[PDB]
């Protein structure tokens, strides 16, 4: 269930409500994970947003995050070639 | 012992960037970092939730304290997993 | 005894699953593991004073979990023999 | 097509990534720089060989002889002996599992081409010092420490060849703690003998020696066998372990605790009772029961084999079991990560010793901080001959800078001085290549702290070089030639 | 007194009238029946005092382990 | 595993601790466990007033300790 | 080196009168004289008191029987 | 172990799946549920049979000025399962007397 | 078909015993010093003769 | 390098036995670890 979405860009709750997207490289037991390319959203998670999709984004590059603080990760898009 | 502390301990000697669970951002060289992520680090800038910086010459930070770690980018760029 | 074995025979249900910040997840479940990690498809998800988002996919670390409410067709006295 | 080397075009696998090599290359304080050295024939290319087995998946020993694979010249192949010094270029783990990049010189030991090693310190900031475990420090292990030692390195030992010690002269256990000890303590005198105040003793308490056997692959600190031990059963600490695996100490099994008296008469010190004793054990049960009583032996260390592999002879099974036992040399890559500097901390002692100029100056402060973009100062000690033999290509160090393909230079010779100016020549660079041994990696910039290959260069270069930038720096002195143990 | 531990005291305290305060602030006075390892308390004929008034009366009570601040005799 | 954390190079030196609950103390490193608890000598409260106090050695537990910085060089 | 727990085992051998700061409660704070603890860091304090930092008023509480969970700090007092 | 479920402070939910009685749950959300006990464990998670689920609420200032009166509030809920955690207080009292 | 041959090892050492009237004592290659292939090669081109040797 | 290998001719002697011909040279563990191989 993890191992699927490995390689996959993936969108993940923090437990303050931030969002981080990136690509999802590894995990473990506690959830800890590693995400390549990764930005962070605070405003929105935009389903095309008329008025714009991207407030308070930030670039962040190669994340690794404590699983203690994650709520949630769904699929964000397939996983870039490269 | 788990795939992401491995990479973390790679970092060692790397500069990196540190948000507590308070958001305080520290950023400078991980000279250690222990497997409950405890984390050693040198030569500081830290930016608190105000803006403000400040530098300090030395730092400890608990495991469970850390809410993220940023690692350099090149040194993500494992395999096996 | 361990009730999280009685949840990882709920793959293929449909339930509804409130948070511990509040959201409200509606969704069929594919799997729930030993930390009560749980992972659905078909997912209706609000977040508390949020209209809803749909997923196709969505995985909740388990201890971020309330609580379950279970279709009321479930035959409970079956899942509970071991 | 003359062709006098092994030398290759196909740049084969590794478990590495190149990029992570030139982002390694880049960071500056992970990488070190050792000079193998020893007595003639006391194992130091299978050593390398060791290690670059262990990195390159693929290539591999024939079962009956052994690769030299840092021996590339169809006369050292067939005349037996190291004749002129090769560089490695590796990337290996310790055993925390953070990799390190390692500029290893391998040296010839025959006691006629110790000029070759004297290149190889000038470029190096350690040393680790080779000895066979059965034929003890020999007459070039002795003028070699006196050597580096007046050359302001940092010194570890390897005490190589363990097996000769099982399997040659059956020596039992005890005595072979015996012989080991007589031999740490024959280095300690002799550094003490031509060092000053300087406490450079080495002991395996402290962590700069190392015991290994190339030809069947073992090779460990106290440390990693410690981590073995750690890695069987859970709750065991790693260091503390560790420090009481060797001397005078014994064990009380009823106690579970070290002590430094003993607790019978006829007792067995930590290091027989806890290191050489499996060895021993392993080593025998190899080759003598491989029929019987090796397959109980080998479920009870946990290293399984297949079918096939059962069906070897003695040696390469051996080399085999050991492979799977010990695993990654990461003993030693603790041993050169501790006590061996880094460009950065050991650049100043270099610079001393090494700047014809003098210590402090802008140069001397700007090497000092061995940053990668001051002002270029390469130093080359070493030409190599392409393997058609007709053009060379110089070998140096970077201490400052950051050399590019393409980029002309200065380069200036020993009998340069800044006001005459008369000895000095520009020259563009061709290309770039991260030396190893049959098969170069190709570059663009190198950094500083870094060997490199230089095309293009060698046409001034009598025997050693300075190389500066054309524009800028009427301040560059040229380094001091090398000075020869002979 | 000589060493008087946790484990003892609350077992001692069994069987006793007992306040419990929890970290949220509530306060539950009765009589303590059990504890267990973890420190899970049982009240009977359980009182509650928030800002330190009786609100209600609701005999028979598990509090879970980790909301519990402190305990009292009382 | 049951690790030391690795501060034996902190220890006799002066330290700055941050604490949960926006806390902040300082003094000097005397002790400390696996679980990160710490003793500190000739401590000082840093009230959020900017006056601070001295409240001697103490004791604290790991579990509310969010960092420390060294007021030395180690 | 002194590890805490002995620091501790002084404090009730010592019969020294003790402040604790608690977890993420500022505002109060509890006193008494440990009598014992156990390995969770849960401690027995005689003739306890909370202490309202705000207020500066004293709630009299007797035996008292303190989680470690709560605990922050430990200081003595010389009252 | 069902010793200590047994007679334990657990066997307040010990007795409440035998005897099929009602147990209000206080909660951290700040809410209570009212219902039976299908099964327990260690860590008090539960599932829940006839549930009524009573909680209270603001209007939260629907004037626009911070103006509200708080607000009673209950539901049915009859199959659920509750992670344990939540668990503040579990009364084996007489609600239904 | 009589093609391969593996053995035990004790049935080695009680060949290997029973065949030392015709098996030599050396234990290293040191005795060949100027006696080995290589050294009868280099003789034979430069039309020199080592003592023992072939000429 | 001469391999100093030392032949036995008495098979009532230890495997690992020191020849006349060789020059003479002159914290809490659990209960469960042992060293490898003890049996
Ligand atoms: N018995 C034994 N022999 C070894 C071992 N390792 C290497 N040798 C042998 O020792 C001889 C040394 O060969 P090298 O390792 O290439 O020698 P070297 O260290 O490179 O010495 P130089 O020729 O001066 O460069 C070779 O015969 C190896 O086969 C070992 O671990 N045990
Ligand atoms: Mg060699």
């Amino acid at each position: 269930k993890m191992l699927q979405h490995i390689d996959y860009r993936m969108r993940c709750i923090l437990q303050d409500g931030r969002i981080f997207i990136g690509t999802f490289k590894a995990f473990d037991k506690h959830m800890n994970l590693i995400l390549c390319d990764c930005d962070e959203f605070r405003k929105i998670k935009p389903k095309n947003s008329k008025q714009a999709e991207r407030e308070e984004k930030r670039v962040l590059g190669l994340v690794l995050l404590r699983g203690e603080n994650l709520v949630s990760m769904t699929v964000e898009g397939p996983p870039p070639k490269d | 012992i788990g795939v992401p502390i491995k990479v973390l301990h790679e970092a060692e000697g790397h500069i990196v960037t540190c948000e507590t669970n308070t958001g305080e951002v520290y950023r400078g060289k991980l000279i250690e970092a222990e497997d409950n992520m405890n984390c050693q680090m040198s030569n500081i800038t830290v930016t608190y939730r105000d803006g403000r910086v400040a530098q300090l010459e030395q730092v400890y930070i608990r495991g469970s304290k850390i809410r993220f770690l940023i690692l350099p980018d090149m040194l993500k760029n494992m395999l096996k997993s | 005894m361990k009730l999280v074995r009685f949840l990882m025979k709920l793959s293929h249900e449909t339930v509804t699953i409130e948070l511990k910040n509040g959201t409200q997840v509606h969704g069929t479940i594919t799997g729930v593991d030993v930390s009560m990690n749980t992972h659905l498809k078909a997912v209706k998800m609000t977040l508390k004073n949020r209209e809803p988002v749909q997923l196709e996919t969505l995985s909740i670390r388990g201890n971020n979990i309330r609580y379950f409410i279970l279709p009321d067709s479930l035959p409970l006295d079956t899942l509970l023999v071991d | 097509t003359k062709k006098f080397t092994l030398m290759e075009q196909t740049l084969p696998v590794t478990v590495y990534e190149m990029d992570f090599l030139a982002d390694l290359m880049d960071n500056s304080e992970l990488i070190r720089n050792v000079t193998l050295c020893g007595h003639l024939h006391h194992g130091k290319t299978c050593f390398v060989d060791c290690l670059i087995e262990q990195t390159h998946p693929e290539i591999r020993k024939r079962y009956d002889q052994d690769l030299c694979y840092t021996d590339i010249l169809f006369t050292e192949q067939e005349r037996g002996v190291g004749i002129k010094s090769t560089p490695v270029t590796v990337v290996l783990p310790d055993t925390k599992g953070k990799s390190y990049l390692f500029n290893i010189m391998d040296t010839p030991g025959h006691v006629n081409f110790s000029d070759e090693v004297t290149a190889g310190l000038r470029i190096s900031d350690g040393v680790v010092l080779f000895i066979d475990a059965a034929e003890g420090v020999m007459l070039n292990t002795e003028r070699l420490i006196k050597h580096a030692v007046q050359e302001r390195l940092a010194v570890t030992v390897c005490i190589n060849k363990i097996d000769r010690l099982i399997l040659e002269l059956k020596l039992p256990p005890t005595d072979a703690y015996y012989k080991l000890r007589h031999i740490v303590d024959e280095v300690n005198g002799l550094i003490s003998m031509y060092s000053t105040d300087e406490n450079l003793i080495l002991s395996p308490l402290l962590g700069n020696v190392c015991f290994s056997s190339s030809q069947y692959s073992i090779c460990f600190t106290l440390g990693s066998f410690a981590k073995i031990y750690a890695d069987t059963f859970g709750d065991i600490n790693y260091q503390e372990f560790a420090k009481r695996l060797w001397g005078d100490i014994y064990f009380n099994p009823k106690t579970r605790k070290f002590t430094k008296k003993a607790p019978t008469s006829s007792s067995q010190r930590s290091f027989v009772e806890f290191i050489l004793e499996p060895l021993y054990k392993i080593l025998a049960q190899v080759v003598g029961d491989v029929d019987t009583s090796l397959p109980r032996t080998l479920d009870e260390l946990g290293i399984h084999l297949t079918k096939e592999e059962l069906k070897l002879n003695i040696r390469p099974l051996l080399r085999l079991v050991c492979k799977k036992f010990f695993g990654e040399f990461t003993g030693f890559v603790d041993m050169c990560v501790q006590h061996i500097p880094s460009p950065k901390v050991g650049a100043k002692p270099k610079i001393e010793h090494t700047y014809t100029g003098g210590v402090d100056s802008d140069l001397g402060e700007a090497m000092s901080d061995c940053d990668p973009d001051g002002p270029l100062m390469c130093h080359t000690t070493k030409m190599y001959s392409t393997d058609d033999g007709v053009q060379f290509h110089a070998f140096g160090r970077v201490l400052s800078g950051t050399i590019h393909a393409g980029q002309p230079v200065k380069v200036l010779g020993e009998n340069y001085t800044l006001e005459d100016e008369e000895d000095s020549q520009i020259c563009t660079v061709g290309r770039l290549w991260i030396s190893v041994a049959r098969y170069h990696i190709e570059v663009n910039r190198v950094p500083a702290g870094n060997w490199v290959l230089i095309e293009g260069v060698d046409q001034p270069i009598v025997k050693t070089a300075t190389i500066t930038e054309p524009r800028g720096n009427e301040e560059a002195q040229i380094f001091r030639p090398l000075k020869f143990n002979t | 007194s000589l060493p008087l531990n946790p484990k003892p005291f609350l077992n001692g305290l069994t069987g006793k009238p007992v306040m419990v305060k929890l970290k949220w602030g509530m306060e539950y006075k009765g009589y303590l029946v059990s504890v267990d390892g973890y420190m899970n308390m049982q009240l009977a004929n359980t009182e509650e005092y928030i800002d330190g008034a009786l609100s209600g009366h609701l005999g028979e009570v598990l509090i879970r382990c980790n909301n519990v601040l402190y305990i009292r005799g009382v | 595993k049951a690790h030391p954390p690795e501060l034996k190079k902190f220890m006799d030196k002066k330290l700055s601790l941050k604490l949960n609950g926006g806390r902040h103390v300082q003094g000097i490193l005397r002790g400390f466990d696996p679980f990160m608890n710490l003793v500190i000598d000739e401590c000082v409260e840093m009230a959020t007033s900017g006056q601070q106090n001295n409240i001697g050695m103490v004791v604290i537990r790991g579990n509310s300790i969010i960092m420390l910085e060294a007021l030395e060089r180690v | 080196m002194v590890q805490p727990i002995n620091l501790i085992f002084r404090y009730l051998q010592n019969r020294s009168r003790i402040q604790v700061w608690l977890y993420e409660q500022v505002n109060m704070r509890i006193e008494g004289c440990i009598i014992g603890f156990d390995e969770y860091m849960n401690l027995v304090l005689d003739d306890a008191e909370e202490i309202h930092s705000k207020t500066k008023s004293r709630k009299q509480l007797g035996r008292i029987m303190l989680k470690g969970d709560n605990i922050t700090l430990l200081q003595s007092v010389s009252n | 172990e069902e010793e200590e479920f047994n007679t334990g402070p657990l066997s307040v939910l010990t007795q409440s799946v035998k005897n099929n009685t009602q147990v209000l749950i206080n909660c951290r959300n700040n809410k209570k549920l009212l219902g039976r006990v299908k099964a327990f464990d260690r860590h008090c998670n539960m599932v829940l049979e006839n549930v009524k689920e009573m909680w209270t609420e603001v209007p939260k200032s629907g004037k626009g000025k911070k103006k509200s009166k708080p607000v009673n509030k209950d539901r049915y809920i009859s199959k659920m399962f509750l992670r344990g955690d939540s668990v503040i207080v579990v009364l084996r009292n007489p609600l239904i007397a | 078909t009589y093609q391969r041959w593996q053995f035990t090892l004790p049935m080695m050492s009680t060949l290997y015993r029973l065949a030392n009237q015709l098996l030599t004592d050396l234990v290293d290659d040191n005795y060949f010093y100027l006696f080995d292939l290589k050294a009868f090669f280099t003789s034979k081109a430069l039309n020199m003769a080592i003592p023992g040797g072939p000429k | 390098p001469n391999v100093v290998f030392i032949k036995t001719e008495d098979p009532d002697l230890p495997a690992f036995y020191f020849d006349p011909l060789i020059n003479p040279i002159s914290f809490e563990l659990p209960e469960f670890v042992e060293p490898f191989l003890k049996d």
